[PDB]
């Protein structure tokens, strides 16, 4: 669209969650040419909306395939391919190379942002509309890192989480704001979130908010807001006792605020929420221990009580199928009153858990905002890791 | 919280099969998977496989693969062993685990176990003897009793001193293995005051052949 979007409507009325989009890629992968990813994330154009991942530069069934479960490597880049197909050797788009990245649309054209290097003298470089623009050098050369999710422009402004130092440590989390692919300006964490780590995001009412991962010492979650116009920002806790990191502790009655809630120690997986009041719903994994299981609950005023507890649930997978990643992403351009909330569910797949075969890949799942309350069912990436030998 | 119960504890000789149990409380059986786990005395916790209670898919460690069989009666919310062509080095304690996770990587919440006895050796109920003291300063204050249980097979045996209510004192030993049978003994030390006073009795319930004795404690003295 010609001009630049602005965040003008809130949230739909979250009642349940219809299915938008699932690839079956590893079905489909132990006989087309797909690309081993991880890290998937989906986000919209005004035009189309499609899933993104991280590659691993080889095929599920080709021999380099073996030891995709590293992270980094200089053979992954930022890959695009329509919603619900296959990220293929041959449908994928390539967005720009290096292992962590964060892509958002403005209004105009797209924004993409992938990070590079070895973990000290990595670098971000700023793309913006198929272009390179902006470079970044690492602050404190230990693993300088980025969403794994859709960013939120609101006016000409995109705002940028990014993190370099430990997942172990105090780390020196950082806030950019760009525009056209500039930096605008930049901000230091400030609030009470102890580490930030990997953030995914929304916007509704120009607020621009995101739910992260403490994988210092937090099975709690770190909420960063971003007043996109003022370019400026808090961070806090979700007070909810029902935790959404994990591995998780068993949930208290009674959570904490504006301190990691303790249990756990460094270790977390990515996720979100929607905050908004009565209307909040909460993701989490249905395992306290790993990746299985996704769950949606409604938690009404999660992000302030401390004491709040689910009034709705909704499974989107089962947890005898298993899960990892999750983060959120919204047609910003799409006709109504309001915001349709969705949210993507990475489906993984291989190794640790399922060795046998030397790989790891995944499945994207995705679900957006129903009014109505729909029925629900559970949505397994579907692969049977028995025919891969 | 989660309940699970396991099925009474067999004796089946070289060859047969047995039909092991677990039937679930607490939990909606179909989003947590069934883990099974063999204690030998010997090496101690052996994981043998998980059953996926949505699907039915069954996973089995190596050395289990082909003469055990998990499965369910989902129904019942049951998941059950099977232990095919029965060898004598499968005399062992399994145990049904609820799997956490997906796989059954942690097994929050345990069954009470089902011990199998693999053997030939026939069923032979107890002799059950009252042991009472000749005579003699038993420490001070008090007198111990006794009772034997030689000639049972197979274990268990349920011993009580007066049923049940007489507990403190008690010391009830293991059984012992000797080529065919079990022997076993109980003591209970009772203080000078309450014996032959009051009327103390070994009541023993042999489940395995129906028998229960309870002899008394005569004080032949
Ligand atoms: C047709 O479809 C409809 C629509 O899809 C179906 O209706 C939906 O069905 C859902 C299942 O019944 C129902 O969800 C439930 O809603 C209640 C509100 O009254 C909510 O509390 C429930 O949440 C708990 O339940 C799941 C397990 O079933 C847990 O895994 C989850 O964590 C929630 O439990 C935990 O929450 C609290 C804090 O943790 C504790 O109170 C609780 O004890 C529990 O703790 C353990 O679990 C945690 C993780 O598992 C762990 O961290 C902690 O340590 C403990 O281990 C649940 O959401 C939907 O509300 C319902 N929605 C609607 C509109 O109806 C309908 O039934 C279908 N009908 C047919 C015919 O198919
Ligand atoms: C976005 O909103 C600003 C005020 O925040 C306004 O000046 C600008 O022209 C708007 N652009 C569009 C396309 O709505
Ligand atoms: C690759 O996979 C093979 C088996 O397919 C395995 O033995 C080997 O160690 C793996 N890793 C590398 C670096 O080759
Ligand atoms: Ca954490």
């Amino acid at each position: 669209i010609r001009d630049f979007n602005n965040l003008t409507k809130g949230l739909c009325t979250i009642n349940s969650w219809h299915i938008y989009g699932k690839d079956n890629a590893v079905r489909i992968g132990e006989d087309s040419d797909v690309l081993v990813t991880r890290e998937p994330y989906v986000s919209c154009d005004p035009d189309e909306c499609r899933f993104y991942a991280l590659s691993q530069g080889t095929t599920i069934r080709g021999k380099h395939s073996n030891g995709t479960i590293h992270d980094r490597s200089q053979y992954r880049a930022l890959i695009s391919w329509p919603l619900s197909s296959p990220p293929t050797v041959y449908n994928s788009r390539v967005e720009c190379i290096g292992w962590s990245s964060t892509s958002c649309h403005d209004g105009k054209t797209r924004m993409s942002i992938c990070i590079s290097g070895p973990n000290n003298n990595a670098s971000a470089v700023i793309w913006y509309n198929r272009r390179p623009v902006t470079e970044i050098n690492t602050w404190a050369r230990n693993i300088l890192r980025t969403q794994e999710s859709e960013c939120v422009c609101h006016n000409g402004v995109c705002p940028v989480v990014f993190t370099d130092g430990s997942a172990t440590g105090p780390a020196e989390t950082r806030i950019y704001y760009f525009k056209e692919g500039k930096i605008l300006k930049w901000e230091p964490l400030a609030g009470t979130a102890k580490h930030i780590e990997e953030c995914s995001c929304y916007g509704e009412r120009a607020e621009i908010t995101c739910t992260c991962r403490d994988n210092w010492q937090g099975s709690n979650r770190p909420v960063i807001r971003i007043d996109p116009v003022a370019m400026t920002h808090t961070s806090q806790y979700i007070c909810s006792p029902v935790l959404t990191d994990n591995p998780r502790p068993n949930d208290p009655t009674v959570g904490k605020c504006n301190d990691p809630y303790p249990g756990n120690n460094n270790n977390g997986v990515k996720g979100f929420s929607y905050l908004d009041g009565v209307n909040t719903w909460l993701g989490r994994t249905i395992s306290r221990a790993s990746r299985s299981g996704y769950e949606m609950l409604k938690v009404p005023n999660a992000l302030t009580d401390d004491k709040s507890k689910p009034t709705q649930g909704q499974t989107i997978v089962l947890n005898t199928d298993w899960s990892g990643y999750s983060g959120s992403f919204m047609d910003y351009w799409a006709e109504g009153e309001c915001y349709r909330a969705c949210f993507y569910v990475e489906l993984i797949r291989g190794r640790p858990k399922e060795d046998k075969v030397w790989w790891t890949s995944n499945s994207i799942v995705s679900m957006c905002s129903s009014t109505e309350f729909l029925g629900q069912w559970d949505w397994p990436d579907g692969a049977k890791i028995e025919y891969f030998l | 919280q989660i309940q699970l119960v396991q099925s009474g504890p067999e004796l089946k000789k070289p060859g047969e099969t047995v039909k092991i149990s677990c039937k679930a409380s607490g939990y909606t059986f179909t989003n947590y998977g069934m883990n099974w786990v063999k204690q030998a005395p010997g090496k101690g916790l052996k994981w043998m496989g998980w059953i996926n209670t949505n699907t039915g898919e069954p996973t089995y460690g190596e050395e289990f693969k082909g003469r055990f069989a998990f499965s369910l009666e989902t129904s019942a919310s049951t998941a059950n062993l099977q232990i095919n062509n029965l060898k004598n080095e499968d005399t062992a304690t399994f145990f049904c685990a609820r799997g956490e996770d997906n796989f059954g990587s942690l097994s929050d919440y345990w069954g009470q176990g089902t011990t199998v006895t693999v053997s030939s050796a026939k069923t032979t109920a107890p002799s059950v003897y009252p042991l009472a003291p000749v005579c003699g300063d038993t420490t001070g204050s008090s007198v111990t009793l006794g009772c034997l249980v030689k000639g049972y097979f197979p274990e268990p045996v349920t011993l009580t001193w007066n049923s049940g209510s007489l507990s403190s004192g008690v010391h009830t030993f293991p059984a012992v293995l000797q080529s065919d049978l079990y022997t076993l003994s109980s003591s209970v030390t009772v203080t000078s005051s309450t014996w032959p006073s009051q009327s103390i009795t070994c009541n023993v319930a042999h489940p395995a052949s129906s028998t229960k004795v309870d002899k008394k404690i005569e004080p032949r003295g």
